[PDB]
RNA sequence: UGAUAUGAACCGUUAUAACCGGCGAUUUCCGAAUGGGGAAACCCAGUGUGUUUCGACACACUAUCAUUAACUGAAUCCAUAGGUUAAUGAGGCGAACCGGGGGAACUGAAACAUCUAAGUACCCCGAGGAAAAGAAAUCAACCGAGAUUCCCCCAGUAGCGGCGAGCGAACGGGGAGCAGCCCAGAGCCUGAAUCAGUGUGUGUGUUAGUGGAAGCGUCUGGAAAGGCGCGCGAUACAGGGUGACAGCCCCGUACACAAAAAUGCACAUGCUGUGAGCUCGAUGAGUAGGGCGGGAGGUAUCCUGUCUGAAUAUGGGGGGACCAUCCUCCAAGGCUAAAUACUCCUGACUGACCGAUAGUGAACCAGUACCGUGAGGGAAAGGCGAAAAGAACCCCGGCGAGGGGAGUGAAAAAGAACCUGAAACCGUGUACGUACAAGCAGUGGGAGCACGCUUAGGCGUGUGACUGCGUUAAUGGGUCAGCGACUUAUAUUCUGUA
RNA sequence: CUGCGAAGGUGUGCUGUGAGGCAUGCUGGAGGUAUCAGAAGUGCGAAUGCUGACAUAAGUAACGAUAAAGCGGGUGAAAAGCCCGCUCGCCGGAAGACCAAGGGUUCCUGUCCAACGUUAAUCGGGGCAGGGUGAGUCGACCCCUAAGGCGAGGCCGAAAGGCGUA
């Protein structure tokens, strides 16, 4: 859990703006869950 | 603006009991309504333990489109369209042919 | 009193129900998250004031960057930097198009790599609601024209390239558009016009709507919108739902009408502020030229590191250079309506595009189930009836499932895998042929028997003993259905017709 | 044209050389079609074409003490191993139990159960639901102190840092 969130949770893709980049396409997507948490 | 309301005299226009007057019991958001003595249709009722065991075959009431019934002039003897006025302010309904208040 | 989804408990009936629209209060945790930290919906904050309970209760402010103001102030006397407080503003997310700063491959060639693809895909920053551009150091060698962009001609031209494939113009003409100013700085004369911001009033418009005419009856049928006979209306037969295909059972369209509040588009009026004529200068007071390096290459034109110094309507620059002939033209600050571009959201309208393996991935509780650490790609599954009153009682069985009656409905070859139910495959019943069967499961001729016709007429259909003519286990495959395989647009050429 | 019964589908009959069309019965119960034209996502036997559709392999884990098993009864489609009654054989200064550390809903009640192309499991710790952890004097945390560690000055060292007091 721990490896999993650091390397693919919220404040790890928010921290580059490369992972910002990929939260915005899963919004437009409209994906339910938007990240692994 | 609904021309059939909860107390009104109605005759069946179409369908297995055209002719026959009725008064609406309720009028359904889906443009139905309920008349008592018409459109009998008799329900398997499945028994259940309840409070209530009438089981057996049940009497009830089927509703019916609206368009299928017209308020009952009840002075010309025969069915009648029925429009609105305003009057003093006050909307009220009115039949037509020689019309006359409610 | 959301839907799935019946019932019960409540509210409303001569004007506080619900629903729709507009104006407010309130809006926790998590996410740009502003007090800090971490593994996004987890824990932990500080200070001041009131709290009937002196163990309390509630709320605001406080991050960083830039600007302004106040206090303090160096190193190094003063100045300045840093630090504290208050106010304002900037930050993030979501289409298309355009601008600025950077920058590829594949597809192309008989190998002079450059030229094409390509100022493209993709990536980064900001602004507008269209953006960039936008009133000539420009065209025309002295007829004229006068802002920018886009579309339609000149034009697949004139040019350019191992003159090879490719890429690809100006001037002129015909339209829409056709409304431009201020600052290099001033003397004199002013509630002098117009324009802006902030209010009121009138007119109009946007965000819930009202009023609103008009077909009765009969036959077949369980049920009628259609048929037959007979009318009215037509500013209205626009569309959909409406028991079988509805103008006139209804809900609606055309025509005539409405505004408590908010907002948008034209005028007038009141307050504040910015502002016309008659004239006199200047023509960006460290802005060139020349020298050195790089890009668009020994080199025209453009931009700049460092070190000097004169001008510019008086005077300085260009494609057929000649008293730098003549005409035209004024070169390094912003702003600039509209025509031209773009559709993620609303309402109306349009449809010889599409109809459940189609169309967008989804006509649907599908941005799902499921797979993966993450990113990313991305299923199957449509239709019972007008009304679901959905099944009382009884029999078999396991107090199920499934099947057989009764009852309801026009219909149960509509009974919860439920409209119409095909090809192929798996069973039952009847007739015919083959029972140590194998040579493409076809074709021609012909015998016997069963089931329908003909008072005897060698002509039904199905079965086909025997005989004659007769193979890809050298390709794939167990069978069948559905979708799809020479299209669309821009030039030229050829044929036929008007 | 059209409920004295449409189209599609399943048979028969007629016509043309061939693609087919017209007239019906049965099934089905809601709209369909000709002549004179036009518009193309229009017809299928294979491209290792795509998704289900006759098929050669059936959902429940602990085989590693030389202390000892068997008989009976109840439940169950199953009984050498579970529960109840009658015995024997080990341990019994622990192979009991109550605490610390470590482990952190496994311990407490009702259940997916007539089973695919012949799957035949001796365990009531499984997946999905409901409850219990109750405190003044059980204990820790709260108050004071050593070692270890950290920490505005001074002491050691040209600064800082380390040592170190509050």
């Amino acid at each position: 859990v721990l490896k999993r969130n650091r390397s693919h949770g919220f404040r790890a893709r928010m921290a580059t703006k490369n992972g910002r980049q990929v939260l915005a396409r899963r919004r437009a997507k409209g994906r339910a869950r938007l990240t692994v948490s | 603006a609904a021309k059939i309301r909860r107390d009104d005299e109605v005759i069946v226009l179409t369908g297995k009991d055209k002719g026959k007057r009725g008064k609406v019991k309720n009028v359904l958001s889906s443009g139905k309504v309920i008349v008592e003595g018409i459109n009998l249709v008799k329900k398997h009722q499945k028994p259940v333990p309840a409070l209530n065991q009438p089981g057996g075959i049940v009497e009830k009431e089927a509703a019916i489109q609206v368009s299928n019934v017209a308020i009952f002039n009840a002075a010309t003897g025969k069915a009648d369209r029925v429009g609105f006025r305003f009057e003093d302010g006050k909307k009220v309904r009115f039949f037509k042919s020689n019309s006359e208040t409610i």
